[PDB]
């Protein structure tokens, strides 16, 4: 699970909602992908910096913190952790059926 | 000859035409002038059916027209189309990129039942594009050809088939017509009969008759001779007029309960109303002349009836009986058989005009739906027509289809040539078309209909083989959509000058004979058995005195294209068809030398393609210059034709266009009065006459290469001049504005040096790849300035620079001049897109040279690139001492069947040195039928050969026995054609003679330059981690899992996974082997695809549960 | 109502606030109605003189009208490829950058180790390199022992001996 | 046949409440591009256009529920849900295809690892690697058998890295960044080293 190419088998199997909200780094429950203005994301939209962490790296959505020093600190306003940019290509997210 | 201006070129041709060839743009020109009805058209119909003269937006807008409301006290009507004067003339058009067109003006009446008021407003219609004189639109600046289409004319079809099990014979029919409601009547596999109304299987004709107000009698008395419809009526299993609508019902609208009255007006306004079913006026003519209904009446109602429905069953039902012939009760008599679907009597053509008329017809409907919505929610008297109109959705539609429509595409135009044959082309892919996913085997086949209509040579060799091809020499278009090709009418064996015109279907019920057949000159030819082409395409002897057509000429099942291939009549279906394609991919050369061996099409084909200028009106030039020309007319006033020069074509060649008068000289109106790019002396040219021996020579012409002397790099014989064209845009952006200027930042100044401070570059500057252009600069916002960054401009004093340098730089692999700068912007008062506020357009120009892998090849098939160009030494010379000029393999022509060409070689030998027949004591025994002027020849004279009326075997032998030499005592060539030649390498001769001659050779638009392509590390794709591919993009080449296999079979391991991991996914990778190998170190070991962890999280987010393990 | 506002906030891919949707679609009405009156292309400064606002607006709200396109739709006029095969990915490490930072670090490393080791490390902790802040001179001294006034004096030495012709050529050349 | 997935679903460990779905999945952003092209257009996946409409379905039947309605509405807006899920997860699958602009089929997850353009035969088995390039072909008779002919631009670009370091050694050039300047600018220096 840490790929570093020493693997003895792949898996696949039905996937219970369990499973699927245990994937998921949040829950996107708005129809909003981007500002028309801002040309940035939205909170919980389909591009949602805080689920599916930050567009750029190392800052949060009000750029509280612009460093390399502040590493996995989830900040205490938007909730962005602030990390690389490309946990948008890992993280997931989810939508709770009505 | 019969032109003006036309070079003296002698002719082998034996028999005479009775016609000359129409303009073969007449295709593209008269469809558009019934779309318009101008008066040319106007007084066309006058005599081609003034029955009802009615151009199509006449027939669109009285089709409309009159529109009302639910009430009907209240309506509006459309009438009298008028057109205006375009907007500007084409080249300015051509210049700031606006679209060639002009206002239209329709009058609208606004009548009001009620209590009647009148108001006709003349409404502004639109903006119509228009058609130039050379047949080509131009949308934005580009210029654009929209194609003919070839569909199955909405009518009556029917068919057969076995069902293969016990051998009986069924016969199905499909009445298709244009928007509506298919039916499918045939005869099941049991006895009964299938009536399948909009794919539905149930219900035999029991319920459809009786639902048509019969009952049981009538069904009984139209059909007791047709036991299968008997039986069928006997197991009608419902009776009552109602019981059969409900059961329709069932069938037709389920999901609704029926009533008594909702069935009855189901089936009329199904099938019985032209608004949800109306086969166009194409389908009713169709439908009347397979069934006799109507032989004499106008043509209207163009919906569907009950007596063709009737008329239908009764054709079916006879021809599951296996009737002949059936007479209608009320209307002639028509034999029975199936209809071939391919056959080109049921294949109609849409040409502009059909399509045009479609796309106006779909923005007529949305206006008639906008304007019923509008005319009821307005009060009465209030309301006014240019209220009621709202013309955006008609110019949405033209707009629609002139653009990102697959029917209407970018002019091929490299040479006169491919623009005259990319019109007057037949397509079949598109809107109503088939696709080639959805073509069978069948349809690409050659029908025997496609005679003198459509050439049978002319096709593409890639997968749209058979799809597409071009219109002949002599086809017509008829006013009603089908094809048409003009036929001499013979009588009692006497043959007339009278030029009929016949479709497909009306030579099924005549016999046309041989094109070239031994004419008396008292039309009765002197054997009674002759070749010609019976009612199913079969050929046969026959009789004369049976005999009641004739071709107009040879080389009428040809198109123009193949038509200007000497000798076609030698080569091979497939070479002929290469040698066609290819022709229409030669490039414009800068001298354009015309051909010695060709055809008399040359000429004509250059002549109405419409790049050359001719003179409209006869008088004597007043002067010539090389921008323009200025002829006095002989009624005083003057004409100035102002000159082309170096004008980028849409596939980036040149042309330049070149008088060929001189000041004091007269022209008549029709002659050339300056060549294209590549015409000389007003005729084709694309190529130029080369010396030719035909020995394989020390293997560099091996496998189909060419080897070429240095006398052509020399001397400019093959050279062409490219022009590229870089579009740059400065827009506005929220970080202010991006200038076009010089301060450029971290820029040398030798790089500096041929830029104005404008920003770009001056005119007449050489460029080369990587070179900037213009100097745009943006404003780069904000970033992470480095610390490192910081200490870098602590070190020198530099500025922070704080905008990004992202100018215009010469893409990779390209070179030469600039030739002109054309720039754009708001303060200029210009039309910019909104957002852009500078727009700089540069054209550069290379005299590209020929080097090895540039493609050449002759009319006749024979293909293949430059293996080498060795120099003028290392090369046959005959001895006199000339050196042959290119040399090409003896091991294909015999091989691939192209011998055509040699006699070509042989001919063109015999043109160029000059000949004379010794006519002392009479004339030989092979020149008696060979026509006077053609027993001397000058040298270098011209001459010409009809492709399937040519110079035949035993006179081109006799031409190659007497060939008087030039300057010297030299019979250089034998009576057999081969030669000695001395070779230039060791200097001995060669132990046999080959042959040679001159031969026209074609440089192809494949050249080398814009075909080599290499990376090492470009960018990358957003999705999936992989480097994009195509020249305009840095590129890759794709490593698919073709070669997977052959890596796999090799047992390469190593190898696979680099070409797999770091060498185009692994990012980490990528990054690290880069690093390693420059500095030196090992390459790291491969990490793992990043394309892999896509597609995890891709079948993750399928709701599948996919977990790699390590134990 | 419900029809109009569902469409204004909920019909697009990039939503827009119905206060200026309301601006957008009077535009369009305005535009293609008067178009029909005059016969041309109403001019964008025409249009505000009947918005009574500022042209610039105008364009301003005609781009952001504009809607997205997909990346999925075939390009060409036969169908081989999408669009998305030709979008280069800006994010993506440029693989030839990358290498050229690191040795510029090791360059920087050099020149920095043939100084002196007090003036090294006063910069290096002045522009952050070995951490990810960079310091003020206070902190400067109580790290070292010092006022802030000999570091800036330690600084001016640093930027001195750092214009030596011989560092100056061998770094300037890494741009 | 009943048995063949009864039996499956009976010796393995997996429950079949995953048959039906009340906890749907969302991809990551960057699987779904939303990119501005040069001109200010924007670019989507058509999976932005699918998800929305999953959300917009899925936040209506919430007001439905919480609101009260009648059971009509309510029943059709869980039709909607259920087709907006199906749309999502397989287009066309099942009535007509859900349509965007321009009258074309949207691309759905099941469409993007389906036949020749699907991710499994197209960008997984066969790839578009670097260090590569393509050119017309000459024949070569004074070759031997093991030696082929190379284009001089296309050996250089092929060989960047190569000859870069190769002449950054031989102090040609000072770093390599000078050395990439020549190689583009193509000195006559590089082409010895190249050879
Ligand atoms: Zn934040």
């Amino acid at each position: 699970m840490l790929d570093v190419n020493f693997f003895d088998e792949l898996r696949i199997g039905l996937a219970t909602a369990e499973d699927i909200r245990q994937w998921s780094y949040g829950e996107v429950k708005k129809p909003e992908t981007i500002n028309y203005r801002t040309l940035k994301p939205e909170k919980d939209g389909l591009f949602c910096e805080k689920i599916f962490g930050p567009t750029r790296d190392w800052e949060c959505y009000c750029g509280k913190y612009k460093r390399v020093r502040f590493k996995g600190i989830i900040c205490e306003r938007c909730g962005v952790e602030v990390t690389r940019a490309k946990v948008r290509r890992e993280r997931m997210g989810h939508i709770e059926l009505a | 000859n019969s032109v003006p201006g036309a070079p003296n070129r002698v002719s082998f041709a034996k028999l005479r035409e009775p016609l000359e060839v129409p303009g073969l743009l007449d295709v593209q020109t008269d469809s558009f002038e019934w779309l318009i009805g101008s008066p040319r058209w106007r007084e066309s119909a006058a005599e081609r059916g003034d029955v009802n003269p009615v151009g199509g937006l006449e027939e669109v807008l009285y089709e409309l027209s009159p529109i009302e409301d639910f009430s009907g006290s209240m309506s509006l009507s459309f009438s009298d189309p008028r057109f205006d004067d375009v907007k500007a003339p084409v080249d300015e058009c051509k210049d700031k990129d606006m679209t060639y067109a002009a206002p239209l003006f329709v009058t609208a009446e606004f009548i009001n039942n009620n209590t009647g008021e009148i108001k006709s407003q003349t409404v502004f219609m639109g903006d119509f594009p228009m058609m130039t004189e050379k047949g080509t639109f131009i949308i934005n600046g580009t210029e654009r050809v929209v194609v003919s289409q070839l569909v199955r004319s909405p009518g009556v079809y029917f068919d057969e088939t076995i069902d293969k099990s016990t051998d009986k014979t069924l016969h199905s029919v499909k009445v298709i017509p244009s928007r509506g409601a298919w039916l499918e009547f045939d005869v099941d596999k049991r006895d009964t009969v299938g009536v399948r109304i909009d794919r539905k299987r149930r219900q035999p004709v029991t319920v459809l008759l009786k639902a048509l107000g019969w009952t049981s009698e009538q069904i009984v008395e139209r059909f007791g001779f047709s036991e299968i419809m008997r039986s069928t009526l006997e197991k009608d299993n419902t009776v009552g007029t109602d019981e059969a609508l409900l059961d329709i019902y069932r069938k037709l609208r389920p999901g609704e309960p029926p009533t008594k009255e909702s069935a009855q007006t189901l089936l009329e306004n199904l099938f019985f109303k032209e608004k949800r079913y109306d086969l166009a006026r194409v389908g009713r003519y169709k439908v009347n002349k397979k069934l006799g209904l109507h032989v004499g009446e106008p043509i209207t109602s163009s919906t569907l009836t009950e007596e063709d429905v009737v008329a239908t069953i009764e054709y079916l039902v006879r021809l599951h009986e296996g009737q002949t012939t059936m007479t209608v009760p009320g209307g002639v008599e028509v034999p029975v058989e199936t209809d071939d679907i391919d056959h080109f009597g049921n294949r109609r053509l849409r040409t502009v005009g059909e399509l045009i008329q479609n796309q106006i017809r779909v923005g007529m409907s949305r206006m008639e739906r906008v304007v019923r919505e509008r005319m009821t929610t307005q009060d009465v008297e209030a309301i006014t027509p240019q209220t009621l109109i709202n013309i955006r959705p008609v110019v949405a539609a033209i707009k629609e289809f002139f653009g990102t429509s697959q029917l209407s595409q970018f002019m091929d135009q490299n040479n006169p040539l491919s623009g005259l044959t990319h019109k007057r082309r037949l397509s079949a892919l598109g809107p109503g078309g088939l696709s080639r996913e959805r073509a069978g085997l069948e349809v690409r086949d050659v029908h025997p209909s496609h005679y003198g209509r459509m050439c049978p040579i002319e096709t593409p060799e890639g997968p749209n083989i058979g799809l597409i091809g071009s219109l002949s020499v002599y086809a017509r278009v008829n006013p009603f959509g089908f094809i048409e090709t003009p036929y001499r009418k013979v009588v009692d064996g006497v043959v007339s000058d009278e030029i009929v015109y016949l479709t497909a279907d009306e030579e099924d019920r005549h016999v046309v004979a041989q094109a070239n057949s031994p004419i008396d000159a008292d039309g009765r030819f002197v054997e009674p058995r002759v070749l010609v082409r019976r009612k199913a395409g079969e050929v046969e002897y026959v009789p004369s005195s049976e005999v009641d057509y004739m071709d107009v000429s040879p080389r009428q099942m040809v198109s123009v294209a193949t038509a200007m291939i000497p000798f076609l009549e030698h080569d091979d279906a497939n070479r002929a068809l290469m040698g066609a394609n290819m022709q229409r991919q030669a490039v414009p050369l800068v001298r354009s030398e015309a051909p010695l061996v060709g055809t008399g099409m040359e000429l004509r084909a250059a002549i109405d393609a419409g790049d050359v200028v001719v003179a409209e009106e006869s008088g004597v030039i007043e002067e010539v210059s090389a921008d323009y020309i200025t002829v006095m007319h002989d009624n005083g006033t003057r004409r100035t034709y102002r000159m082309r020069k170096f004008a980028r074509s849409n596939h980036g060649t040149c042309a330049n266009q070149c008088p060929i008068v001189d000041a004091g000289d007269r022209v008549e109106a029709g002659q050339v009065i300056a060549d294209g790019p590549c015409t000389d002396d007003g005729e084709m040219a694309l190529g130029k006459n080369l010396l030719v021996a035909i020995m394989p020579w020390e293997g560099h012409n091996y496998e189909d290469a060419i080897i070429l002397s240095n006398r052509l790099v020399e001397e400019d014989v093959l050279t062409s001049i490219h022009i590229e064209e870089h579009e740059i845009d400065a827009r506005d952006t929220k970080l202010g504005a991006e200038e076009i200027t010089r301060d450029i930042p971290n820029i040398s100044d030798e790089v500096l040096a041929d830029l104005d401070e404008r920003g770009i570059v001056r005119i007449g500057a050489e460029v080369r790849d990587g070179d900037i252009l213009v100097g745009k600069v943006t404003p780069k916002g904000e970033t992470e300035l480095t610390p490192e960054e910081r200490l870098l401009r602590a070190i020198f004093g530099e500025k922070a620079r704080e905008v990004r340098d992202t100018s215009l730089k010469v893409p990779h692999g390209e070179s030469g001049k600039v030739i002109g700068i054309r720039v754009f912007s708001r303060e200029d008062e210009d039309e910019l897109p909104a957002g852009v506020n500078e727009l700089v357009r540069v054209y550069v120009a290379q005299k590209r040279k020929i080097s090895d892998g540039d493609k050449l090849a002759g009319r006749h098939g024979n293909k293949g690139v430059i293996g080498k160009i060795l120099p003028v030494e290392d090369m046959p010379f005959l001895a006199d001492g000339t050196p042959v000029d290119i040399i090409l393999n003896t091991h294909g022509v015999p091989r691939r069947m192209n011998i055509g060409q040699i006699l070509e070689t042989h001919l063109g030998w015999c043109a160029h040195s000059g000949w004379k027949v010794d006519a002392a004591k009479g004339v030989p025994d092979w020149a008696a039928r060979l026509p006077d002027e053609l027993l001397e020849a000058q040298p270098n004279a011209i001459v010409s050969t009809p492709v399937f009326d040519g110079a035949q075997e035993a006179e081109l032998q006799g031409l190659l026995s007497c060939t008087l030499p030039n300057r010297d005592g030299d019979v250089l060539v034998d009576a057999d054609g081969k030669a000695m030649l001395f070779d230039g390498r060791s200097g001995e001769p060669f132990p046999y003679p080959v042959t040679v001659g001159y031969m026209y050779i074609m440089k192809l638009h494949h050249l080398v330059d814009d075909k080599i392509h290499a990376r090492s590390t470009g960018p990358y794709s957003m999705i999936t981690q992989q480097p994009l591919g195509g020249k305009a993009q840095f590129g890759g080449q794709r490593f698919g899992e073709m070669e997977c296999w052959a890596m796999q079979a090799y047992g390469a391991a190593y190898t696979l996974q680099e070409l797999l991991t770091i060498k185009s996914d692994d990012t980490v990778g990528r990054v690290k082997v880069y690093e390693a190998i420059v500095k030196g170190e090992n390459i790291p070991e491969p990490g793992i695809p990043e394309s892999f962890k896509v597609l995890l999280k891709e079948l993750q987010s399928l709701c599948l549960n996919v977990e790699v393990l390590s134990s | 109502q419900a029809i109009t506002r569902a469409m204004a906030d909920q019909a697009r891919t990039i939503r827009i606030p119905v206060h200026m949707v309301e601006v957008i679609n009077k535009l369009g009405r305005i535009q293609r109605e008067l178009l029909q009156d005059l016969g041309r292309e109403p001019t964008p400064e025409e249009l505000a003189k009947e918005m009574d606002i500022t042209p610039e607006k105008v364009l301003e709200i005609q781009q952001y009208a504009r809607e997205p396109i997909s990346l999925d739709q075939t390009i060409g006029d036969e169908g081989d490829s999408q669009l998305g095969d030709f979008i280069e990915d800006s994010e993506a490490v440029v693989a030839v950058d990358a290498v050229s930072f690191t040795l510029l670090q090791d360059q920087l490393q050099s020149v920095l180790d043939t100084l002196s080791e007090r003036e090294a490390g006063v910069v290096r902790l002045r522009f952050g390199l070995t951490d990810g802040q960079p310091r003020t001179l206070d902190e400067i001294g109580q790290v070292y022992g010092v006022t802030r006034e000999r570091i800036r004096q330690i600084e001016s030495k640093t930027m001195s001996k750092l214009r030596h012709p011989s560092r100056s050529q061998v770094l300037r050349d890494y741009l | 046949k009943r048995l063949k997935v009864v039996a499956a679903f009976q010796q393995s460990g997996n429950s079949p409440m995953g048959m039906v779905l009340d906890a749907v999945p969302v991809i990551p952003p960057e699987l779904r591009p939303m990119v501005q092209l040069d001109g200010g257009r924007f670019a989507t996946s058509d999976l932005n256009d699918l998800y929305r409409r999953v959300i917009n379905r899925n936040n209506r039947l919430k007001r439905l529920i919480d609101l009260g309605a009648p059971e009509i509405i309510v029943n059709n807006e869980k039709r909607m849900l259920q087709e907006s899920v199906d749309a999502l997860f397989d287009n066309g699958r099942r009535g007509r295809p859900v349509t965007g602009p321009g009258n074309r089929p949207l691309k759905s997850l099941s469409d993007l690892l389906k036949g020749k353009q699907g991710r499994f035969r197209q960008n997984l088995l066969g790839k578009r690697v670097d260090y590569s390039g393509r050119s017309v072909i000459v024949v070569g008779p004074q070759l031997k058998l093991h030696q082929c002919g190379l284009p001089k631009l296309m050996a250089l670009e092929l060989f960047k890295p190569f000859v870069m370091k190769r002449l950054v050694d031989l102090n040609h050039a000072q770093n390599i960044k000078s050395a990439k300047r020549m190689v583009e600018r193509q000195r006559p220096q590089v082409w010895d080293v190249l050879e």
